[PDB]
């Protein structure tokens, strides 16, 4: 490069002039508690209520008396790492707590490293954490997690089990979704893990 | 509010919190009052402390933070005392509750999104 | 019918008498010959309930072979009671029965080093080292090259040690010693960091490496190597006492207080890390604590001997005394309650109980202690007896 | 809708100022990055690879506490001199680095400090009985101190909102300073009084970082825009969008196209300037992260921090994992390099600040 572009744009464009661009807004209800007593008067209150109206009813003489006697807003994105998606229960049961939690992503599997990226809500997240590291039992194999961050909105559609024996073709494929980094350090931390 | 009520949490934040106070003091695992939080903080068995920043004075409260930095608990201010004691199940207004940790109980999963959450308001 | 009749001889001995049970024992014995456990439980009821423990050895000797751990207690019979060159020759004739070098060449050279002539020593566990290598035998090796004096040939056996056993942290934590007691004190801090770096789980060689740290002035990188030896276990309790200690030692205390929060709050099933909590804790406060750690940590020696302390600090030595027995009662081979003992029976008391805790401490060796390992693993009190070592723990405190 | 407002005739003259200094700095940086561009890639990758070795066996050292109170930010001193730490207290020592030893703590605050950032000529060509250093605190205070007195100086009271980050410029006229009032003040050194009040975004900055020129400066907060204002006039062309999330941390490369910004979404924000683009979106930790700070004048890495125990030195470009500096016990909160590269401070939410050194 030659030269920068704000360089470029200033060199004679300096002058006292402050604004103020682009004002942008960033990408409610409260509940009431009540105590003992409050809930007592509550049902109190209803119980006289509903005994004034049978009693009204009763008058009236319409009936006999009764006888005596969000995914917007931040989406929460993880990405786990296994040594080998063999575990076809394990695997499936955490498969299917992400797609019965509503959640999408993709599961990239390679030698030795496989990939599964999930994105939902925070309480689905969460319970596919706690199924994929507690309750997924894998065994040399074993699942971390990788990452658990947030993002805008979701990546991909649905959780579909892709595979590719090259790291290039499952990279091309998370980059055409735009989650080539997620992959790629999922990768490192796997060659870090292995050469220490 | 008050500029020493550190960290300050948001609307939802406060509404959670209240649900996780209610759902603690109905399951007999908040302790309502600021002597009742300072204790359960000496005795390391209190999970979480929430302030409140409509007290007058809060220094009062102020040791309540501190003391979270002497047990590592996590501290939050509420928006008003009012709602704090609406929230613990009383008609007074509380000013410092101590939701404490139970021998497994079912609110240990909120109590710990509630204690992340809380973490991280205070940059 | 032979196990059903070693657990009525155990139930026996254990009940009202012990002739009843050596004569079963006898039977079950001259029944049919059994393996190594029936006469390890036949010289186990024989020491502790002279001759006929001598008697048992040599009928194990000649009536059960390949038995090195019965020929190492009877070999220990010998030379505590009989005679120590009776021993060493009823070692050397176990030696032709058992070609193997693992045990009997380790406690041949353990006889020969306890007593004088420590060049004949030298040659059985040059020999040793020549006929069955390991890292046991290479630490013994440095061990009685370095009790004697701080020689390069002991630094030149602890860098083979170092090159041949690099995984096992006892040669690094050896050669760290040794380098330690030399007048340079960076290379003990650089073969300390090699253990630690290569065992990569090392707790002792990291506690060494952190007080060689803070002992030697900076303790900034004392404090930082002390939170890698915790962050590299994960989370070990070891690492977050001596981190504890070590904000203890200086002024930070309320940095100490938030230290044990910290490691009881990652690990409240711990002993020593609940006495961290209660010696560090107030005066009043101290009821608490002890009755917390006693809640959390029900059945433990450690907070038994926290509680034994504490009840000794507030003028009650009817109750430490207590205390001291329940923990010795608990677990009698702990050697800082056996050393809190024996100062309780010091400080408070007649000679009986002082005489009661020394046979107490003669009887189970202690080990894995706090006061017990600062006098057990150096070099000048190496070959030294139980009752000298628990008179030693008991004074410096 | 961006609304011009004239300004007084001292902010067009320190803006002139800024860009007749930034000018020929920017063709010096031209120079260097076309004789660097004339190097063949052996030895540029030989010059890489023992970078990423030295960065690779980066051991943590000299973990000296601070006070009481946890450290929320760091800044190394200019040719590698001291490291100026702001704790949660109202002190703000220099320890001596790497000796690890405090000596002259400013103190003068009564709030929570925030980022005390030293000038970046403090101690090259700056005397210490001058203003060295400036501080900023939770109230409304940017309040400047020297490294022999232990007291503050004449403070600007432009600021009544939570002032969160301040940083000097490279020029050492200015110094920007990010406020929660939806605006960023740019106070002056010489004039002794605010030049400017850029706002571009609808909520309060926290992190402002100027170029390494002078030319641009960027910014960020909790709007979850960046913008990248230039000194000249204003206008700020590259804006920085993706995070969905809080901007805490800005930091810009030597590199006139690099620029880093740390959000609070878990990741990191590589964009660049020529084409006013994102280039990586690193996933540098799982927390938010707050701390980020770029390489010295070779620019070759990237330190950034997070709300975790950890804190990532990726490689500039490339995004990848070189080193986990990790060892701390809270939130690594303020983290700076030093002027040689050798060495890097990461002050953290446990009260103590080590340093990261190649073994």
């Amino acid at each position: 490069p030659e030269i920068e572009w704000w360089d470029s744009y200033i060199i004679f464009g300096i002058t006292n002039l402050v604004e103020h661009p682009a004002q942008l807004n960033p990408p409610v209800t409260l509940g009431v508690y009540l105590t003992k007593k409050e809930q007592k008067k509550l049902r109190r209150q209803t119980r006289r209520e509903a005994q004034k109206e049978l009693q009204e009813k009763v008058r009236l003489g319409l009936m006999p008396p009764p006888e005596p006697k969000d995914i917007s807003q931040g989406v929460h994105i993880s990405v786990y790492r296994v040594r080998n998606l063999s575990n076809p229960a394990k695997k499936f049961k955490i498969e299917a707590n992400a797609g019965q939690l509503y959640l999408t992503g993709v599961v990239v599997l390679h030698k030795d490293v496989n990939v599964v990226v999930v994105e939902g809500g925070p309480k689905a997240q969460k319970k596919f954490k706690r199924l994929m590291l507690h309750r997924i039992k894998w065994d040399t194999n074993k699942c971390v997690l990788v990452w658990e961050g947030t993002a805008k909105d979701r990546s991909f559609g649905e959780m579909k089990f892709k595979q590719c024996p090259t790291e290039n073709m499952a990279r091309e494929h998370f980059k055409k979704h735009g989650a080539e980094h997620y992959w790629d350090l999922a990768l490192s931390e796997s060659v870090l893990e292995s050469t220490d | 509010v008050n500029p020493k009520a550190y960290p300050l949490a948001d609307a939802h934040l406060t509404k959670k919190l209240l649900d996780l106070v209610q759902q603690s003091c109905n399951y007999k695992q908040l302790r309502k009052g600021a002597n009742e939080a300072t204790k359960t903080l000496n005795r390391g068995i209190s999970e979480f402390i929430v302030m409140a920043a409509d007290a007058e004075p809060l220094e009062i409260i102020l040791h309540l933070p501190l003391l979270c930095e002497d047990k590592n608990v996590p501290y939050v201010f509420v928006r008003s005392k009012q709602a704090l004691g609406r929230a613990c199940g009383v008609s007074r207004p509380v000013i410092a509750c101590s939701v404490t940790i139970k021998e497994g109980s079912q609110l240990k999963q909120q109590i710990q999104s509630i204690q992340q959450s809380i973490e991280r308001l205070l940059v | 019918r032979k196990h059903t009749w070693m657990e009525d001889a155990d139930s026996c001995v254990a009940h009202n008498a012990l002739e009843c049970a050596r004569a079963i024992y006898a039977y079950a014995l001259q029944v049919f010959p059994s393996k190594k456990s029936v006469w390890l439980r036949a010289a186990y009821f024989e020491k502790n309930h002279r001759e006929s423990l001598e008697a048992l050895l040599q009928r194990a000797v000649a009536h059960c072979p390949k038995a090195e751990v019965l020929w190492l207690m009877g070999a220990k019979s010998k030379w505590l009671a009989g005679d120590v060159p009776a021993a060493r020759s009823i070692l050397a004739l176990a030696f032709q029965a058992n070609p193997n070098s693992e045990e009997i060449w380790l406690a041949a050279v353990k006889l020969e080093s306890e007593n004088d002539e420590y060049e004949r020593a030298r040659r059985l566990l040059a020999k040793a080292r020549s006929s069955a290598p390991t890292a046991r035998v290479f630490m013994k090796s440095v061990k009685l090259e370095w009790v004697q004096d701080n020689i390069r040939a002991a630094q030149d056996l602890c860098e083979e040690a170092l090159r041949h056993y690099e995984d096992f942290p006892k040669l690094w934590m050896m050669k760290g010693q040794i380098e330690e007691q030399k007048e340079m004190m960076e290379k003990a801090r650089e073969a300390y960091n090699q253990g630690l770096k290569k065992c990569p789980h090392s707790t002792p060689l990291w506690l060494l490496l952190s007080r060689l740290e803070e002992k030697i002035g900076q303790l900034t990188r004392a404090r930082a190597i002390l939170e890698k030896s915790r962050l590299k276990n994960p989370k070990n309790p070891g690492l977050w006492l001596e981190s504890v200690r070590l904000e203890y030692r200086a002024g930070l205390k309320n940095i100490a207080n938030t230290l044990m929060a910290k490691a009881l709050q990652e690990c409240p099933n711990s002993g020593i890390l609940w006495s961290e909590a209660i010696f560090l804790e107030a005066r009043p406060q101290r009821r608490t604590k002890s009755v917390d750690a006693l809640k959390k940590c029900e059945h433990d020696p450690h907070v038994l001997l926290a509680v034994a302390k504490l009840f000794w600090s507030q003028r009650k030595i009817t109750k430490a005394r207590e205390w001291f027995h329940r923990t010795v009662k608990i677990d009698s081979d702990l050697g800082d309650a056996w050393a809190f003992f024996y100062k309780f029976e010091l400080q408070h008391g007649t000679e009986e109980q002082q005489e009661e805790v020394r046979k107490r401490c003669e009887s189970a060796e202690p080990r894995h202690g706090e006061l017990w390992c600062a006098v057990s693993k150096d070099i000048a009190n190496w070959q030294k007896k139980i009752g000298d070592i628990l008179r030693l723990v008991a004074g410096r405190i | 809708q961006t609304w011009y407002h004239e300004g007084p005739n001292s902010l067009k003259v320190a803006r002139l100022w800024i860009a007749n200094y930034s000018l020929p700095r920017a063709m010096k940086r031209l120079e260097e990055a076309r004789l660097h561009k004339e190097i063949p890639e052996t030895t540029r990758t030989s010059q890489m690879q023992e970078l990423h070795k030295s960065l690779r066996s980066l051991n943590n050292f000299c973990s000296q506490i601070g006070d009481d109170r946890p450290i929320s930010y760091c800044h190394f001193s200019p040719n590698s001199k001291m490291l100026a730490t702001a704790c949660w207290s109202g002190l703000c020592k220099l320890w001596s680095v790497p000796d690890c030893n405090l000596l002259h703590t400013l103190r003068g605050h009564n709030t929570n400090v925030g980022a005390i950032v030293f000038h970046p000529k403090s101690t090259v060509s700056l005397d210490p009985k001058d203003v060295n250093l400036a501080s900023c605190a939770a109230d409304g205070s940017v309040k400047l101190w020297s490294l022999d007195s232990d007291e503050p100086v004449a403070d600007i009271e432009g600021h009544t909102v939570r002032v969160a980050r301040v940083m000097w410029h490279p020029s050492g006229r200015f110094l920007g300073t990010t406020c929660y009032d939806r605006s960023w003040r740019l106070w002056d050194l010489e004039a002794q009084e605010e030049i400017l009040h850029q706002e571009g975004h609808s909520m309060g900055v926290y992190d402002i970082a100027f170029h390494q020129d002078g030319s641009l400066a960027g910014t960020g907060g909790l709007d979850a825009f960046g913008r990248v204002w230039d000194l000249r006039t204003g206008r700020c062309i590259m804006f920085l969008e993706g995070h969905l999330k809080e901007i805490y941390g800005i930091n810009f490369s030597p590199n006139g196209y690099h620029i880093a910004t740390g959000s609070g979404d878990n990741t990191c924000k590589v964009w660049d300037l020529r084409q006013r683009r994102c280039v990586y979106t690193i996933p540098a930790h799982q927390n938010l992260v707050t701390g980020v700070k770029f390489e010295p004048i070779h620019g070759n890495f990237l330190l950034t921090g997070a709300y975790d125990n950890t804190a990532k030195i990726w490689t500039h470009p490339g995004w990848s994992p070189l080193k986990t500096l990790a060892g701390h016990e809270g939130k690594v909160m303020g983290l700076d390099i030093s002027s040689d590269g050798q060495l890097i401070a990461t002050c953290s939410y446990d009260r103590t600040f080590k340093l990261w050194m190649a073994e």
